[PDB]
């Protein structure tokens, strides 16, 4: 999906 | 579940400063050009919190 960087997993963040 | 920072690479990462997805790690698009940095707002406070604080409390 994002060209570049990536997400570890959902990300929880509040 | 103690390290308090995630990498959200491709293949590889340079930096490595954060909570439990709150981190900014690099990355170095395993199938790219350039290598870009990771999100590290994620303030996974309750990751991290949890992840190093959660395991050794």
């Amino acid at each position: 999906a994002p060209p570049g960087t990536a997400r570890r997993k959902r990300k929880a963040d509040s | 579940g103690s390290q308090v920072f995630e990498y959200a690479e491709v293949d590889e990462i340079v930096e490595k400063r954060g909570k439990g997805k709150d981190v900014e790690y690099l990355v170095r698009w395993k199938d790219g050009g350039d290598c870009e940095w990771v999100k590290g707002v994620h303030v996974a406070e309750d990751v991290a919190k949890d992840y190093e604080d959660g395991l050794e409390y």
